[PDB]
C-alpha cells in the first residue's frame, strides 16, 4: 500500500518508472535500500546488481548495474546509470566467451594505462556473473 | 547543338534527379531518428543537473573554478563536429568558419581541437592548428556513447591543469525546418538561471559526488551534441 | 547572319539571355569580339585587363551549369570569389542610355574608355568586394557605383 | 493467371524502388523485402537460349517466389534452384504432368506442390 | 495534338496508377481539366469544391513520397488528417457501373451533379470523418457511404 | 552503316569517346559483337568472363552520371570497387601496335587468348586491387602490368 514512483534513467533512454514500496542498490561502502517517505538524499552507486519491489510484493524485478547515483526527490526517486541490464538477459556463456580471451591480450599489452582499462573490465564481467549466481 | 547532345544531357540529369530525390527521404526519415536519441537523453540531463545546480547555489558565494573562470586561461581546448559525407549545404561550411572566430579571438593563442568527421580533418590540415587525434566515419550502431570515450582525456587534463578551458561547436537540431549553430563552453560550468533551494546530503561529501559527476556530464555533453 | 559574320572589322552580338536577365545593353561580353582588341593598337592595359574578364566571365559561363542544379555553396572557395566578381562585372556591363531615358528614367551616361579600363581593373582586384551586386546596374563610373551603395545605407 | 498477374506491377514498383537501393542499411524492413523478392524475380524471369520453358515448367517457376519460398535463399543461386528443381519434379513426383493436364491451380494440388517443394528444399545445396 | 488542341474543349486523362491501385474509372483528376471548371459555367459551390478536393489530392501526391518507404506513422501529425481525407475521397471516385454488371455482379450506378458536391463538400468539411475508407469503395452517393460502413 | 552491320559475322565498333580518353585501340566493348561468342565455340571460362566483363563495365556507364555531379564521394562502398576494377580493365584493353610504334613510341605487343582471359578474371577475381590504374596502360600481359606499378 504504501508506495513511492522510481525510475530509472542512463544517457541513451530512460528505462522504467514503477511504484514501488521498497528497493535495493549496492554502494561502495555497503549494501542500501529505500522505504517511503525518506527525507532528501543523493550518493554514488558501487557495481552492483539492484532490485525493485512493487507495493504489497506484487513482484521483485532484478536488475545490474555497473556505475551511477541515486537521487531522492521529495516524492519521486531516480536512479542515473551509465550501464543498465537485466539480470535475465546476461547469460553466463556470452560474458565467460570474453573473460579468457581478454586475458592472453592484457599480457601482450605493454601500456600501464591500457591495462587499467583491461583491469577495470574484467571487474565488470565477474560482477554480472556474480550478481547472476545469488 | 545537336539532339543527340540534348538526349544524353536529360538521361545524366534524370537519374541525378532519381538519386538527389532518393536522398531527401533517406535523410528525412535519419534526421527524424536521431531527433528521437537526443531527446531520449533528456531525463537524464535533467536529473544530472538538478545535482549540479544544487553545488552552484551552495557554492555561489564562495565560487568554484568551474562555476567561475580559474584566472589562469593558461590553455584552452575545443572539439568540433562535422560530417563524413558532403552534400550538406552551408552547414559544414558554417561550423568551420564559427570555429575560426573563436580560434582567432583568444587572448591566448596556444589551442587544441579535438575534430569529428572528415570535413574538419581535413580543415585542420590546411589551416595549420596543433596537430591532436581525431575519430571519423563514426558508428552510430556502436552506440555514439561508447565513441565518446574523449570525456575521460579532457577531464584528467583539467586535473592536470594542462587544460583550463574547454569549448564545443556542434549544429543544435531545434526543429525539422531550420537548426540553430552554437558555440558552447563544457568545463566552465554554466551556473543556473535560477537558484536551488532543494536540500541534498551526500555519503562521500560534497567533495566525491562532483569529482564522479564531472566525467559523466563531458561524456553526456558530447554524446548529445 | 553566319554569312555577314565575315564582312565586318568588329562584332556586337547581342543575347536574349542578358536581356531576358535584365541587363542593357544585352551585350554577350564572350560571344562580340573586334579586330582591333590587340596589343599593338589598345595598348597594355586595355587589352590586359578585357582578356582578364573574359577569362573571369568564361569561368563564371562553365559553372553556371553545376550552380543552376545544386547551388552556390558546392563549388569550391576559389571559385566562389571569381563568380561573386563575374557577375558584378557582368552587371557592370549595364548602363542608361540617352535614348532610352524616356524609358528607363535615368540620365544616359557617356563613360570614356580611360576610365571604364579603371573600373573593371579595380573590380577585377577584388577592391569592390565589399559593395553589393545591385550597387552596379546602371551606374556608368565607378564612382558612381559606390555612391549607390551609400545611397542605399541612408 | 493465378501466379502471373500481379508480379508484373510488382516488378515495376521494384524497378521504382531500385533507386534507394543504395541506401539500403536505413531504408524500413517492409520495404526491404520487397527488394529482396525484387532481385530474385528478375533472375527467374531470365532465362538461357534455346531452352524454352513449358507451361507447367513456368507456373511452379512462378509459385515459388510469389508465395515467398526463394526468400531466405540467396539471390546468387535462385537460378541454379529452379533448374534442379523441375529435375527432381519431374522424375519423383509427377506433379508437372498433373498442372499440365487440368491446367489450374486447386487447392488439394497447391497443397501437394507445397509439401515437395519442402521436400526438395530440404535436400537442397 | 497542336492544331487538335485549338477544337478541345476538355480532356479526360486515364492513368495506369490509378488503375492499378484498384480504382475505376480511373481518370488522373489533376491531369484531366476543363474549360466549363469556372464559377460562370457551373457556380461558386461546385467551383471551391473542385478546387478544394484538388489542392488535398495533390497535397497527397507530395506527401506520396514519404507514405511509399517510410509510412502513414512516420509523417506530420498536423498532414495525417488532411491526408486521411484525401485517401477517401480518391476511393470516393470510384463507381459501380451498369455495363460492369455482367462482370462484377454489382448493379450500376448514375448519379447526378447537385449528390456529388454535398457528398465532396462534407468529407473535407469534416463530417464523416469517423467513417472508415473502404466504405468508400464503389459507392454511389454519400448517403450509401455511410450506409456501407455498418454493413461493414 | 546501319545497312552493312546486318551483313557482318562478328563487328569491332571504335568509339572516340574512349579514343579521347587516349587509350588504343579504342574499342567499344558493349557495342563490339560476334556471332561466335557462345558457349560452343569459346567453351565456358571464356564465354562467362567475357559477359562478366561486360555486366562491369554496362554499370560504371550507368555510374558515370553520378560521379560527374555529385562525386566519388557520394557513392556505396559496394559500386566504389566496380568503379576503379571497371577503369583498370577499361585502360588495360590498350596495348601497344607494332605498326603503332611510330604514334605510340612502344615496341608492340602480341597477347594469345589465353594470356588474355587470365589477365582480365585476374581483375574481376579482385587480386590487382593494389596495382594501379596507371600501370595498365600499353602493355602485354597481366604480367608486366603488375611489374609496371613498382618498376616506376
Amino acid at each position: 500500500m504504501p508506495s513511492f514512483d522510481v525510475s530509472v534513467v542512463t544517457q541513451v533512454k530512460k528505462i522504467l518508472e514503477q511504484e514501488a514500496g521498497y528497493l535495493r542498490l549496492r554502494t561502495s561502502e555497503g549494501d542500501i535500500g529505500i522505504l517511503p517517505n525518506h527525507a532528501p538524499f543523493v550518493a554514488e552507486l558501487s557495481m552492483g546488481k539492484m532490485e525493485i519491489e512493487s507495493p504489497n510484493k506484487d513482484r521483485r524485478d532484478i536488475y545490474f548495474l555497473s556505475g551511477g547515483f541515486l537521487e531522492i526527490s521529495d516524492n519521486q526517486a531516480t536512479v542515473i546509470a551509465d550501464e543498465v541490464f537485466p539480470i535475465e538477459k546476461i547469460d553466463v556463456e556470452s560474458e565467460q566467451a570474453l573473460v579468457e580471451n581478454l586475458k592472453k591480450e592484457l599480457e601482450k599489452v605493454s601500456t600501464e594505462e591500457e591495462k587499467r582499462k583491461l583491469q577495470k573490465k574484467i571487474k565488470i564481467s565477474l560482477a554480472k556473473i556474480d550478481a547472476k549466481n545469488n | 547543338p545537336g539532339m543527340k547532345e540534348i538526349k544524353s544531357r536529360i538521361k545524366s540529369v534524370q537519374s541525378t534527379r532519381q538519386i538527389t530525390n532518393a536522398m531527401e527521404i533517406v535523410s528525412t526519415t535519419k534526421f527524424k531518428r536521431y531527433s528521437k536519441l537526443v531527446t531520449e537523453s533528456r531525463p537524464y540531463e535533467e536529473s544530472m543537473r538538478k545535482i549540479l545546480g544544487n553545488i552552484a547555489s551552495g557554492v555561489k558565494n564562495e565560487g568554484h573554478p568551474l562555476f567561475d573562470g580559474r584566472k589562469e586561461v593558461k590553455s584552452i581546448a575545443i572539439i568540433v563536429i562535422t560530417s563524413d559525407r558532403g552534400l550538406c549545404g552551408s552547414f559544414n561550411s558554417s561550423t568551420l568558419k564559427e570555429l575560426e572566430k573563436l580560434v582567432e579571438k583568444n587572448k591566448n593563442k596556444n589551442i587544441t581541437i579535438i575534430p569529428f568527421g572528415r570535413k574538419a580533418i581535413d580543415f585542420i590540415t590546411k589551416r595549420n592548428y596543433e596537430f591532436s587525434e581525431s575519430f571519423s566515419k563514426i558508428s552510430p550502431d556502436e552506440m555514439n556513447k561508447i565513441a565518446g570515450e574523449i570525456s575521460e582525456e579532457v577531464v584528467e587534463k583539467y586535473n592536470n591543469h594542462i587544460y583550463d578551458e574547454v569549448y564545443v561547436i556542434y549544429n543544435k537540431f531545434i526543429s525539422a525546418l531550420r537548426y540553430d549553430l552554437t558555440c558552447e563552453r563544457i568545463i566552465p560550468i554554466t551556473r543556473p538561471e535560477v537558484e536551488l533551494n532543494s536540500e541534498y546530503i551526500f555519503e562521500p561529501s560534497t567533495e566525491y559526488i562532483l569529482s564522479a559527476l564531472l566525467p559523466r556530464f563531458i561524456n553526456l555533453q558530447i554524446y548529445q551534441a | 547572319p553566319a554569312t555577314t559574320f565575315s564582312h565586318l572589322d568588329a562584332t556586337t552580338v547581342l543575347s536574349r539571355n542578358i536581356a531576358s536577365l535584365g541587363i542593357y545593353p544585352a551585350v554577350d561580353p564572350l560571344d562580340s569580339t573586334s579586330k582591333a582588341l590587340s596589343e599593338d593598337v589598345v595598348g597594355k592595359e586595355h587589352y590586359e585587363v578585357a582578356r582578364k574578364v573574359q577569362e573571369v566571365l568564361q569561368r563564371y559561363k562553365e559553372l553556371q551549369d553545376i550552380i543552376a542544379i545544386l547551388g552556390m555553396d558546392e563549388l569550391s572557395d576559389e571559385d566562389k570569389l571569381t563568380v561573386s566578381r563575374a557577375r558584378k562585372i557582368e552587371r557592370f556591363f549595364s548602363q542608361p542610355f540617352s535614348v532610352a531615358e524616356q524609358f528607363t528614367g535615368m540620365e544616359g551616361k557617356y563613360v570614356p574608355v580611360k576610365e571604364t579600363i579603371r573600373g573593371f581593373r579595380e573590380i577585377l582586384e577584388g577592391k569592390h568586394d565589399d559593395i553589393p551586386e545591385q550597387a552596379f546596374l546602371y551606374v556608368g563610373t565607378i564612382e558612381e557605383a559606390v555612391a549607390k551603395s551609400k545611397d542605399l545605407a541612408k | 493467371k493465378q501466379v502471373a498477374s500481379k508480379v508484373k506491377l510488382e516488378l515495376a514498383q521494384y524497378t521504382e524502388l531500385l533507386t534507394f537501393a543504395q541506401f539500403g542499411s536505413d531504408l524500413d524492413k517492409a520495404t526491404k523485402a520487397q527488394l529482396e523478392r525484387g532481385h530474385r524475380i528478375m533472375e527467374i524471369l531470365k532465362q538461357p537460349q534455346y531452352h524454352p520453358f513449358a507451361v507447367e515448367r513456368q507456373v511452379v517457376s512462378f509459385y515459388i517466389v510469389i508465395n515467398g519460398h526463394l526468400d531466405d535463399i540467396e539471390v546468387s543461386k535462385v537460378r541454379r534452384f529452379e533448374k534442379e528443381l523441375l529435375d527432381y519434379l519431374k522424375a519423383n513426383t509427377n506433379i508437372l504432368t498433373e498442372i499440365a493436364d487440368k491446367k489450374a491451380l486447386d487447392k488439394d494440388l497447391e497443397e501437394k506442390l507445397k509439401e515437395s517443394i519442402a521436400n526438395f528444399k530440404k535436400s537442397f545445396n
